[PDB]
């Protein structure tokens, strides 16, 4: 015994339901995230372009 | 040159069937995590049946199936037959069983010879609750003379990728191997063992997988299935077969490892990944 | 545009890479006189990348020539392709090297190591896209050893964000020159272990060996040996020559190939080494075949980290994938169970000269230990006597120095065995 | 009437859209060079295809659609492709170099740097809109465009688009169809990350498109073409309810609503059929019930899964072409009495139906053949966990060695957004098993 339920048609098509069986980070916060990875880069490239230095 | 992995070392039977792959000359064993294998040999316990067929260039077998834990489990096994349409509670071979953690007040309905038993043996039914499945125990077995002793049958059921029901003519009685017990029953009870019990127990075997077919069938899957299983009988005096239990990965006997291990290889294996019967057909 | 800036330094390195560009410019179509005469636009649609346009729509090599004397470089100008190369880009000495690595990367190296820095700095500005830095050079030189480690850690300070390549030439006490050999080397491998991205290990020893073995010749040449490297030169760069499926950058080459930042010595492989064309299986067994290893290694004896293979030629793609998946099931125990997927496949559909289908072999190999392991005994051989040190301490050079190199390079040997056994 | 705008990042996400809007003007019957005939409202209109076309003076009809890729390799072949007429110039964003198979390179190093562009040209899009819906994603897993682009891309639009939802059709990587091997990486970061803005994605695993071509479409080895071409009759499939009148899923508010109970758990398993090869000449045109039947097949699904051993939670049947409600419940009554369909206590073992008159349109000259009626199943199973499963293992093969880290952590990435994103994902797990296994 399954029922049918919410048919609506339209000359598109139509839909129904069949029932069978009953039961943010902020803009500031992201740019942090950006700087603090970007100043590492300068960071490790600093200590790559010293280490070549030496 | 096919492959195979282990990942059961307290296997009793594949330990054979491995050893059996080696011999051959054309399957190698690899590491129990390399996932470049054709057949596995996976564990109990959660196998990972995830990561099966999703390797390219590679037939991959294994040597369970999954789902197959409904039938094998004491609750399961109980809850799979009164809820399927091709079972019931009018089966005529199954005992008369109840779950309790559920059925406890269906229990003392039947309640009201009334000896039971409790596992996962007492005529009261108090004392069976207190200790904590219920079956109704059979308290008129088939005793075998001379002795007056109790026994049960079992038997071993291979099932291949096809899902083939392959029946091992070999079976063994834990009071006697079939050749021996069927002399005693045609000098007995004047019958043979092929009509009086095994009729029944290729009826039980045959329905049982049947009724689960459709939910664990690898057909259309991306890895193909087998599974050797373990069916544990009882007879009464009245020459009925009934159902106890369904083992999931079973043990044999001693003189019968070599050739039911060598038959695995044969339907189960070679049959999917040939080469350069002792099986009944369901 | 990813335009690469190809370097060659020293005799061997000059000499190999001028092979190389004969080779891509008849693949290419470019004529000696450094004009187009081709058949396809597949041969110009990705062109830009080693070569520059220039006034009467001629394709010059973007390839600076590099020496301490004019001895190899003017037999490169008066070769068959020598009137193709830019006037500009041959930066050449005078005194020398003399197979001294210490001549080469501090003494007489360096007075000139800022000449081509300005040829290198020039390339560059008219680059939409720099992709990389390409250098062809031995490491049993003076030149090529010396002042090609000079010019890398150079480039690497100007340029930090670009990605180093090298064909580095292993030298072999069987295709030797001299007996300071191993000690070049050894400071070549220091410094390409820090201040590359990408090294193919050509060992002579193997190319002799493939000549001899293989090739059936009693006697081979430089010029033999030249060609097995040029042709293992040009499998290497088809994807990055030739428009192709997988889009071939150069640092991508990188990031896959390259599982650790220490441990990024490739293996070279080519095949076939005749008018009998060759069928797909055949061509994948002899690419992982030891006989056709141009790095003098066993693959049996290690094994494969990451694995990349391309084929050349019209075949059926469907076969090409099924062979390769049937070597990695048949083989997979020289293949890591940690690295998913570790061997990928592309096919071009041009196919070199003379074949008609070729299959190219590159591998990060752990077996490429043995390949340091026999520098590493032949340098502590001569260092424990302190032998042929003074050609090295005469130049300003410490024992101190060659002592680093060698726990360098022995600490490396020890990261390949380290993951060997994983 | 209220608008969508589509958003394709990285090279999978381009042509992948370059599939779906040419048969999105196909089914409008709409010319490459903008101009549409059917459309009698020249300059305006409110109609249902409106929602993904904008309309000018001249009468063209510019989708609502941003292509953006870091290199322009891609995104250059549709600037002087069939439909160079139909896009503005303004869509189209390319960078330099790209991200090279690293979501670090993509997320921290060149995403940052063009972050900004893409947002200003979005926000132009968005000014043409009188009520905006949301926007639909398409990207990669693998791609270190479409997955670190598209990881930070995603965060922004919910800073600058709050009230917005958002959808994505993400694509799994697979073996055979892949180009590196740090995807994996690439994969769980890019789902950590966009896990949290995220209200409803659609997962296509390659392994069963690759797989699909070959059983159906009788080809040996598909190319992105054919790949491409199938996806976009499963996307055109779940926007045909957006594109065409209609009363289920009319917005990509129904989509959260009705296949997204748990807002972590939003991947539901989408299932089309049927695929039939056009070199066929003679083919038996399948029923309504056996095409409703082979949604329950595995060898039809997006993901390889097994959807029996998982408990459903919602389920959507979409229909197109000469298919009546008769036929439908009709099917739905047997597949019950052979499948093993098991839904979730705490809600309705039921199925939502949507219907379009309108047969499924094919490329003309691909290798779909045209058919009467199709079906495409929206169901959110349980069972999709293995897609994580296996994913998340070959995370942990490479990470206990730690190949590869410094290519991401090179990138100004830390080592801690690995553990973090992979104890991410083992949460992750945790609650599917919470909720199919007993
Ligand atoms: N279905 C489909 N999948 C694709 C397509 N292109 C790429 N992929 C998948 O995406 C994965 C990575 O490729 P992309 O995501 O396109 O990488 P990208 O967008 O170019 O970004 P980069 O990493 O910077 O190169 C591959 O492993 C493929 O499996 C496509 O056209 N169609
Ligand atoms: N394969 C190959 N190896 C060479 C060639 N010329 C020199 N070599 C190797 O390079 C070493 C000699 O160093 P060389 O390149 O001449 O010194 P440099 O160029 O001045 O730095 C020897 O060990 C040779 O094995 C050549 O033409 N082909
Ligand atoms: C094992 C890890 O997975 C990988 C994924 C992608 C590649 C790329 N190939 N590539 C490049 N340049 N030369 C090559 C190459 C060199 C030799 C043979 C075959 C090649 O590929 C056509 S760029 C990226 C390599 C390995
Ligand atoms: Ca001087
Ligand atoms: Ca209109
Ligand atoms: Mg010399
Ligand atoms: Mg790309």
């Amino acid at each position: 015994d399954m029922e049918v339920i919410e048919l609506n048609k339209c000359t598109s098509g139509q839909s129904w339901e069949v029932i069978l069986k009953p039961p943010d980070p902020s803009l500031e916060e992201i740019q942090k995230k950006l700087e603090a990875a970007e100043e590492r880069r300068k960071y490790q490239e600093a200590e790559l372009l010293k280490h070549l230095a030496e | 040159m096919y492959t195979f992995v282990v990942r059961d070392e307290n296997s009793s039977v594949y330990a054979e069937v491995s050893r059996l792959l080696l011999a051959t000359g054309q399957w190698k064993r690899l590491r129990k995590d390399n996932p470049r294998f054709n057949l596995m040999l996976g564990e109990r316990n959660r196998l990972p049946f995830g990561r099966l067929g999703h390797e390219p260039g590679l037939v991959q077998l294994v040597n369970y199936y999954r789902g197959a834990d409904k039938l094998c489990r004491k609750a399961s096994l109980v809850k799979l037959i009164k809820t399927s349409p091709e079972l019931s509670e009018s089966c005529t071979w199954f005992p008369e069983s109840y779950v309790i953690y559920d059925e406890r007040e269906v229990f003392l309905a039947a309640y009201n010879g009334n000896v039971w038993i409790a596992k996962s043996i007492s005529s009261e039914a108090s004392e069976l609750l207190d200790f904590i499945v219920i079956q109704k125990y059979l308290e008129k077995p088939l005793l075998l003379e001379p002795g007056h002793r109790k026994f049960d049958i079992r038997s071993w059921v291979l099932v291949d990728h096809l899902y083939n029901i392959y029946l091992y003519r070999e079976g063994v009685l834990r009071t006697m191997f079939f050749e021996e017990f069927n002399q005693y029953l045609m000098d007995a009870l004047n019958t043979t063992l092929e009509n009086s019990i095994l009729l029944q127990i290729k009826h039980i075997i045959r329905s049982c997988l049947m009724c689960i077919e459709p939910a664990i069938s690898t057909k259309h899957l991306h890895y193909q299935s087998f599974q050797l299983f373990g069916f544990d009988f009882m007879v009464d005096e009245e020459l009925k077969v009934w159902l106890i239990e369904v083992n999931g990965a079973p043990a044999c006997a001693q003189k019968l490892y070599a050739e039911l291990c060598q038959g695995i290889v044969d339907v189960a294996i070679s049959s999917v990944f040939p080469l350069a019967s002792i099986f009944i057909k369901l | 545009m990813r335009e690469i800036v190809h370097i060659q330094a020293g005799q061997c390195g000059n000499q190999i890479g001028a092979k190389f560009w004969e080779v891509i410019s008849d693949e290419h179509g470019i004529d000696p006189t450094g004009s187009y005469h081709g058949d396809s636009d597949l041969q110009l649609e990705r062109i830009n990348v080693y070569y520059n346009e220039a006034t009467g729509n001629k394709y010059v090599p973007r390839a600076i020539l590099v020496d301490l004397e004019p001895g190899t470089m003017d037999s490169v100008r008066s070769g068959p392709f020598g009137q193709i190369f830019r006037p500009d880009n041959f930066v050449f000495g005078q005194s020398g090297a003399g197979n001294n690595w210490a001549k080469g990367h501090y003494t007489e190296g360096a007075e000139l190591v800022d000449s081509v820095l300005d040829v290198v700095r020039k390339e560059s500005e008219s680059c939409d896209c720099l992709q990389g830095f390409q250098l062809t050079h031995s490491l049993g030189g003076g030149t090529g050893s010396g002042m090609g480690t000079l010019l890398i850690s150079k480039i690497r300070e100007e340029y930090p964000d670009r990605i180093m390549n090298t064909f580095s030439v292993m030298p072999s006490p069987k295709v030797s020159d001299t007996v300071v050999e191993p000690y070049n080397a050894t400071l070549s491998v220091h410094q390409l272990v820090e201040n590359t991205d990408e090294t193919y290990c050509i060992d002579n020893e193997a190319l002799y060996d493939i000549c001899f073995r293989t090739l059936k010749l009693t006697t081979p040449t430089y010029g033999d040996l030249n060609h097995l490297v040029s042709a293992t030169m040009s499998g290497v760069t088809t994807c990055l020559r030739f428009p192709g499926q997988l889009n071939a950058d150069l640092r991508k080459l990188a990031v896959n190939m390259v599982p650790f930042p220490r441990l990024h010595f490739f293996m070279p492989g080519f095949a076939p080494l005749q008018y009998r064309a060759l069928t797909v299986p055949e061509l994948t067994q002899q690419m992982f075949d030891s006989k056709n290893m141009m790095a003098a290694c066993d693959p049996r004896h290690g094994r494969y980290l990451t694995v990349a293979a391309i084929f050349r030629g019209r075949m059926s793609m469907k076969e090409v994938d099924e062979q390769m998946l049937n070597v990695q099931n048949k083989n997979s125990s020289y293949f890591v169970e940690w690295i998913p997927n570790n061997v990928k496949t592309a096919v071009c559909d041009i196919p070199p000269r003379g074949l008609k289908m070729s299959a190219t072999f590159i591998g990060n190999s752990t077996a490429i230990q043995e390949l340091f392991k026999r520098i590493s005994e032949q340098f502590t051989a001569m260092f424990r006597r302190k032998a042929f040190l003074h050609w090295y301490t005469g130049e300003g050079m410490d024992e101190m120095e060659f002592t680093e190199a060698e726990s360098n390079m022995n600490d490396l040997v020890s990261e390949y065995q380290q993951y060997q056994d994983a | 009437m209220r608008e969508c705008i589509s958003i394709h990042v990285g090279q999978a996400g381009v042509q992948i859209g370059n599939a779906c809007w040419e048969l999105y003007c196909l089914e409008h019957g709409i010319q490459p060079d903008g101009q549409m005939p059917s459309d009698k409202t020249i300059g305006g209109g409110d109609d249902s295809f409106n929602t993904f076309f904008s309309e000018t003076g001249a009468g063209k009809h510019v989708p609502r659609a941003v292509f953006v890729d870091l290199e322009p390799t891609v995104i250059d072949e549709v600037r002087t492709g069939t439909y160079r007429q139909l896009f503005h110039p303004e869509q189209l964003i390319t960078g330099k170099e790209d991200a090279a198979n690293n979501y670090a390179r993509g997320h921290y190093t060149i995403g940052k740097e063009i972050i900004d562009l893409v947002l200003d040209r979005i926000r132009k899009l968005a000014d043409q809109c009188t009520g905006l819906q949301g926007f639909l994603v398409f990207h990669s897993f693998g791609g270190g465009t479409g997955s670190g682009f598209t990881s930070l891309l995603m965060e922004r639009l919910s800073v600058d688009y709050g009230k917005k939802s958002k959808l994505e059709f993400s694509i799994y990587p697979a073996p055979q169809v892949s180009t590196a091997v740090v995807e994996p990486y690439n994969s769980i970061l890019t789902t950590h990350t966009t896990l949290e803005h995220s209200d409803c994605a659609f997962m296509v695993d390659n392994e069963a498109i690759y797989d699909i071509c070959r059983r159906n479409l009788d080809i040996e080895r598909p190319t992105y073409t054919n790949l491409n071409r199938l996806i976009s009759q499963i996307v055109s499939s779940i926007t045909a309810s957006l594109r065409f009148d209609g009363a289920l899923n009319v917005d990509l508010t129904e989509f959260q609503t009705n296949l997204v109970p748990y807002p972590r758990i939003h991947f539901p398993l989408a299932t089309y059929a049927p695929v039939i090869s056009a070199e066929k000449a003679y083919h038996e045109q399948l029923s309504v019930a056996e095409i409703t039947n082979a949604c329950f097949e595995p060898a039809n699904q997006m993901v390889k899964c097994d959807p029996r051993h998982g408990k459903y939670m919602a389920c959507c049947l979409l229909y197109r072409g000469d298919v009546v409600p008769k036929d439908v419940n009709a099917a739905i009554a047997t597949i019950k009495t052979k499948r093993s369909i098991q839904f979730v206590d705490w809600c309705p073992t039921g199925f939502k139906v949507g219907i379009n008159y309108q047969p499924p349109t094919v490329v003309p000259g691909g290798d779909l053949a045209k058919v009467q009626r199709a079906v495409c199943m929206l169901s959110n199973t349980t069972a999709i966990a293995e897609a994580w499963a296996r994913l998340d293992h070959k995370f942990d093969l490479m990470y206990a060695k730690r190949a590869f880290v410094h290519w991401y952590v090179g990138e100004g990435m830390e080592e801690g957004e690995f553990s973090e994103a992979r104890e991410d994902m083992a949460a992750l797990e945790k609650d599917y098993e919470e909720v199919g296994v007993d």
